[PDB]
């Protein structure tokens, strides 16, 4: 009934900076019937604000909630290292109660180009009847990046699944892996497999590739 | 030690049934309201059901009204969620969380000790519910062999297993830096697949031994594949 | 001439509150049942309530389609009359007898019995000990003197407040004393 | 003359068994007793502590027991009332020992000032109570007055606790007015 | 002659304390309320405990932003208040009429006197959890009621502050 | 779970300001007093400030009196410390600690629930406050190459010129742990920190096996891996 | 105002032995307004003794406290391995409340001479314009050690910085490292770089040195 | 005076299915004067059931107690991984109160053969005057197994002890270490030392061995 | 967090004497009953004694009556267990567990605040008691080096001839934990205990990786750390 829409979807901050998260409602909500939560990867949510603007027990006054009707807002006056997490809004002015999709406050850092790598299918795996080629993008910031698959200079839509890690705790970078899954037939039909990577930290697309037989 | 504990998760087939139990401890259970919340790993939260102190007020989300049934038993500090006609959409991590210990009616008067389910301060750990026709299968481990320069990259392919989770290590725990294990993905075959990679100097390829240790309890599979050029 | 004093005391309380109950486990162990109910109690602030529990007898509650309510219910005048009633009867050695008859009725029945015993009212003095807040004491006096067949100058009503001393509640109480006198003048 | 009196008394009751220690004395005879309390539910009891004076208790062969026990709450309140009407103070000024005998000495000290009992009324305040004419005839024979001059009644109060209280008023009149 | 009976009652706090009062809310829907803290007493010697309680602003007086005390900080003020309420109630007057209770006792006696009444007898019983004088007090209120001490009685019954009072009034007179 | 959690630390320039927060859990917060205590990592403890249950009793150390300002909010279980006009001397690790749940006065009276700041049974883990004019900088790592004595060989890295603290270093991606010694950093005259990590290995091992130190410095998101050879 | 002076600075003990730590106050202190703390490297202080002599929760009977006037003592009847740490005395009889400088109770072991090593500046570092020479005293006990640099038989003052590790957990030794930092210019001008180490377990000052090239 | 005997001694089950434990009493016990406990390795017991059938705090409704007189049973409906432990019954209807001997609810898994290892004595030990020969059985299931020591095909008896671990957390398997104690005089008097192992997952007995000297 | 803690356990020779102590926290001690329980590691539990809130209903097991004695001091929240005439059989780990806060008599009436020792909800850590004439000694540790048993190898160390228990064993200061198995000790005829700890390692890692056993026997305050190599 009432859907909540948070903005921005990601907020890339350096420690000590101010944060401001918006959450827009499809319908008016009473200002005192709102709540925010924090969640870090692998943990349960943690109540931050309830009743629009009241802080919960154990929440410093860095956090402050507010808003009325259609615009609600969560302000972190000085982001602490422990404050880089995911923040949800939640309304209880009318049932069914609902959450936003979440805002992610990541740690901002200097641009870092990926180190690209390609792996050819295993001999073991070839016997089983399928072939999986994986393309690795190690230690890059920011997260936005494109990976395309080329077989004999022809692009493939689908047959590719990507997975990305959480921002590293040490260097604060991301890592991606795209896997190209094929059968012995469609794999032996062709000869050259390449992986084309583009990123803010790359002047021009880098590519890694190999020819089966090596 | 105030805690909530979900149990009764696991695997279940489409159109099947399952019933979750949340057992409270360390607080007056009948004064608070309760909620169930579900979250698929990685994505956001979604409200499921809610319940006040005695059960007289029970509401559901659009996506579960008519399929779920929340109940509680203040005599034994426990709350239930009975689910019918489970789809695959319903796969997620199911939290149980504590509501308020108070309520307020449309005329603005305060009732202590009659909790409702507005905002949630105490969260359970979360029990996983996987809805799949997939049959429990251990993983096939395949090496990702390197070709380089100054730095090299290698890893393991944990492919075709069910259900989650899987735990991977490198060299029996000695390797900590440079390891990256990617979140699993759900293949069209209904089985999961993830990859694990590690950064290594190009010089120690011939010198040093690199073993990835994949362990999948649901099938009692343990495998220590070696990776070489 | 004969002259007699009395004293009354009464606390009526527990407003009408819907009772949300479940049977108990207590033989004697004649066995009566008796239940453990829950209700929205009242506090010192109007717009704030509190959940409480107390044991209630099943022959003193009426199920209202597991929900019940205690027979009789609110209510500041009802205690004063019951106290004044006990005082009138007390001064003439009659005790107390009765569900919930009109408290204004019972007061008049007590007066009719002391009246046939050869007594009228001399004067009356009533004290209301409560937690609230002179709103209607002169409305009470009139209604009281009318049931005792005397004049307002023979009826006094007061209120003491238990709040200059702190507080953190329920209830309202009343004490009364009556002076009876033989009717019969020698003119 | 005509004179009016008021008395008040309250006793926690009721004939429990006390497990008392030597109390605590830190300054710069009192005891501390533990007993099984009684709640309005019969088959349920509750531990509870309380300070009592070694004079208000009586031992047994630590282990003690309340002295009044049992009623004797109305006799005290009525006594004070009869004394107060005559302007003679409190019970403690009497000296002799049974709750009923204290009242008898109070009335002896009242007719020594020239008053008989005109009228007496007692109000008992309890939590969950009967045999009232019984108590009412004992007051009458102790005050050398007819039963119709004594009145006793009880009001009640229906989470858990205990206690019994009482108020009494008395009217005195100067004796020997048959001239 | 005409005779009248009266009854009065008052309750005051045992001793004076200071209150640490924060602004609460009456729930608007003058009347003000405070939520205060103080050192409460216990049974042990020189051992206090912290407790909260609610107070009407009408009964507390500030000290000068968030600190107050009770107005009746004084021990017969509780007795005299109940005795004025007793003689007043006998003559059918009211409850009551600021400070100086003994002046209020003299005032209550002149208002019944214009109605042509005198004291016949009074009996005052003080009630305290922790049990002095009183002969001093019953001689003082016999001065303000203008009567013999033989018709003024005070006593104190205790538990092994509160006060009840009854008064009897005899009309002014009388002819032989 | 009785817990205290300090926050708000970080780097600030001389004459600056900073505000630390303390967050409590698992006990009646308003019944207890609180104290701030600061400690330079290698050195000892130094009492900073303390306040009782309601803030009616607040006292400060001679060094900070006039600059620091303690406060608390019992409705949320949070205590704060305002720091104004910081000196380099104020550089230390700041603790939040819990006092008592009672108190006693000059006459012997024991007030329960009116806690004060005498002794401290519950301590936070501490938040670091660095008062420097230095600008955040990642380290230049240098190798400490063997050959000189012994049957075993000494080997190491030199993590020089970084700010602020800390840097973390490991050897061979964490595989080599025996014989490792990482020294506490030291503040150089230039305002930057430097340290060095060494290790003892068999003299025979220098020719065959490869040794690499891994230096990470979160403040600058720097992560370097330097080869060490003869 | 009230200054707590602890002694000794360091107390070397073997498991089983008694530990008597004193705290001398500048002014009389009420005997029941005193406290003792244990602290471990990398952890927050732990309360041992409050109110002068009362053990806190979890504190074994090994720990006993006492004192009056200006002399207060902490007594550990028979030290166990868990007890090796630093101990602070804290008074709270007078504002401002204050701690002692602390007393370190370390495990005593046999004497051990340092294994000395010297490291010349890397050629990577020399371009940058600065030169760092590292002398490494390794695996010694007791901690007390001296280290003095020499360049062309010329002593150095005010260009070297030492760091010392915490007592190791396996062999119970320390390790130190002094670092002579010079300019690239001043480094190319001299030839001999020496590190003289004095230590209790050394019969004579050991020296390790080198010639650039 | 009252002794409690519960069966089975071990109940090997796989998550999901039912577990029914029994506790038999020598004489009658009131049905509401009975209790059960759970204990995992290296922890203290935790109360599951008291007063015969009422659950404790935190105990979900998969645990269910009951019984009367001489027959008392605890039953877990849907076994979960956190439930694999040893379960004691206790009666308190007559002094002295007493526990049972303990039913172990272990995890069932597919058969696994043992990896056998033999370790000859150490030179350092041999000087002291005693030699110890260790045989190791590793990562096997079920727990039942046999280990025979032979010195020049001579069966040794009354001079070896065995020790087994608890079911591995990650693998769900057991491991066993048989230790043969001999003196230097008797160890140097023979030459072949062998460890013969029999198991369900072994077609035939396995032997590991070494020759004193090298 | 309510908690019970035992203390005072150690060594004692047959026919000796020893006194255990249980210390409570976090609840009204005077309301609850109490019990002691003994347990040999690996084997089952055995009831020792139990008492009610004030000690006026103390009972013991058939094996313990007239031999042990149990009391309590409610003033300081503490209970003791007086043991005399210790047989060797009495060797075990001695728990302290909390009873109920109520009790019922043969008429069916409920007494709140008058706890007893029926079922037990709060259990202690457990203190160890070893009754053996053998004198305290320290562990001698020996290695178990490999030979080429397929692809995977195995190695470990042998802790022999120590008394009393326990003894902790880790690998590489706690780093290595995968494939590790540490076996329970076995009581030898000489009076002393013995343990064995083993690891599975790939055969390839001959001399590249290092392996150290970290044994600690506190009762003798000994700690050896011997490496293992082929
Ligand atoms: C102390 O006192 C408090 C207060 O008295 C008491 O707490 C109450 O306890 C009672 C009994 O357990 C609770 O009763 C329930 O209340 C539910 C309220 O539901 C709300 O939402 C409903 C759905 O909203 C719709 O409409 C909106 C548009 O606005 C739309 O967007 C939505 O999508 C949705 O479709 C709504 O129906 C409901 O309002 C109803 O009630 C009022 C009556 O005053 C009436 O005016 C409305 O028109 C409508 O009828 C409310 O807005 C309710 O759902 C629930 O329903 C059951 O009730 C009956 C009786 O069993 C069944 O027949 C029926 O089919 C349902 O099963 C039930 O009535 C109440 O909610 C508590 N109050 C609060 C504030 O929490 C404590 O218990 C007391 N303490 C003690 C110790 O006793
Ligand atoms: C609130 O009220 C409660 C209830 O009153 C109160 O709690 C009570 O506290 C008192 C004092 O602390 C307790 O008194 C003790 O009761 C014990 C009962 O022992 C039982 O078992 C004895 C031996 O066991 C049996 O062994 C075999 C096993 O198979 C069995 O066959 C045998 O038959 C035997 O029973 C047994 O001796 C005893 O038997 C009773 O015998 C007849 C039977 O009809 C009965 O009439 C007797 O009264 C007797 O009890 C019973 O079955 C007991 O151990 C203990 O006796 C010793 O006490 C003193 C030491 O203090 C010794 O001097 C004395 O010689 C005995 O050795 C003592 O009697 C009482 O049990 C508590 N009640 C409960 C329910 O726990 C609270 O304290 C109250 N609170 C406050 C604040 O006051
Ligand atoms: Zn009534
Ligand atoms: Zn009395
Ligand atoms: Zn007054």
């Amino acid at each position: 009934e009432i859907v909540l829409t948070q903005s921005p979807a990601t907020l890339s901050l350096s420690p000590g900076e101010r944060a401001t998260l918006s959450c827009r409602a499809s319908q008016s909500v009473h200002p005192k019937y709102f709540a925010w939560y924090q969640q870090k990867p692998g943990q349960s949510p943690r109540l931050l604000i309830y009743s629009g603007s009241t802080r919960a027990a154990g929440i410093a006054d860095r956090f402050s909630g507010g808003g009325s009707g259609i615009h609600f807002t969560l302000t972190i006056t000085r982001v602490e290292p422990e404050d880089f997490a995911v923040y949800f809004c939640q309304q209880y002015g009318g049932s069914p109660y609902t959450f936003g999709q979440g805002t992610k406050v990541e740690l901002r850092r200097t641009v870092a180009a990926p180190s690209v790598f390609i792996f050819p299918p295993s001999d073991e795996q070839l016997k089983s009847g399928t072939a999986s080629v994986v393309c690795l993008l190690n230690n890059f910031y920011p997260r936005e990046a494109k990976v395309q698959w080329k077989v004999d200079n022809a692009l493939q839509s689908g047959n590719s699944q990507e997975s990305v890690t959480e921002q590293d705790s040490k260097d604060s970078t991301y890592s991606l892996s795209s896997t190209l899954t094929l059968s012995k037939a469609d794999y032996e039909k062709h000869k050259v497999y390449a992986c084309e990577v583009t990123h803010q930290g790359l002047s021009s697309p880098v590519t890694k590739s190999f020819n089966r037989g090596e | 030690e105030v805690q909530l504990v979900e149990s009764g998760g696991g695997v279940v087939r489409p159109g099947g049934s399952l019933r979750l139990s949340c057992a409270a401890s360390g607080f007056i259970f009948e004064n608070y309201g309760l909620t169930w919340v579900r979250q698929v790993p990685g994505k956001g939260l979604h409200w499921v059901s809610g319940m006040n102190w005695n059960g007289g007020d029970t509401r559901y989300a659009d996506s579960v009204r008519g399929r779920f049934s929340m109940s509680r038993d203040n005599s034994n500090n426990i709350a239930y969620l009975q689910m019918k006609n489970l789809r695959v959409d319903d796969t997620a991590l199911y939290y149980c969380a504590r509501g308020t210990d108070y309520t307020i009616d449309d005329q603005g008067i305060f009732y202590k000790g009659s909790g409702t389910f507005w905002y949630f301060d105490l969260w359970g750990r979360g029990t996983l519910v996987t809805v799949s026709s997939a049959s429990t299968k251990g993983p096939s481990v395949f090496p990702l062999a390197p070709s380089s320069g100054g730095t090299a990259a290698l890893g393991c392919l944990v492919k075709d297993y069910f259900p989650e989770p899987v735990t991977v290590s490198w060299n029996s725990g000695a390797l900590t830096s440079g390891v990256h294990t990617f979140p699993a993905v759900l293949q069209s075959s209904g089985l999961y697949s993830l990859s694990s990679v590690v950064t290594v100097p190009s010089s120690s390829l011939g010198t040093q031994t690199y073993i990835c240790n994949v362990n999948h309890k649901p099938s009692n599979t343990k495998v220590d594949k070696r990776v070489e050029p | 001439s004969l002259i007699r004093i009395g004293h009354g005391f009464d606390v009526h309380a527990f407003g009408c509150v819907t009772l949300n109950c479940s049977d108990a486990k207590v033989n004697i162990n004649t066995r009566e049942e008796i239940k453990n109910c829950s209700f929205n109690a009242t506090t010192e602030l109007r717009d704030k309530k509190k959940k409480e529990y107390a044991l209630f007898y099943r022959l003193d509650i009426v199920p209202l389609n597991s929900e019940y309510r205690l027979i009789n219910c609110n209510s500041g005048g009802d205690v004063a009359l019951h106290a004044l009633t006990d005082a009138i009867l007390g001064a003439a050695a009659l005790g107390d007898i009765g569900k919930n008859a009109d408290s204004r009725g019972l007061l008049r029945e007590a007066f009719r019995q002391v009246q046939e015993k050869g007594y009228k009212i001399g004067n009356v003095d009533i004290t209301i000990i409560a937690q609230a807040p002179r709103p209607h004491i002169d409305a009470m006096r009139a209604k009281i003197a009318e049931d005792l067949q005397c004049d307002i100058e023979q009826v006094n009503v007061k209120a003491t407040t238990t709040e200059k001393l702190g507080f953190t509640q329920e209830g309202i109480a009343c004490e009364a004393v009556a002076l009876l006198i033989r009717q019969g003048l020698e003119v």
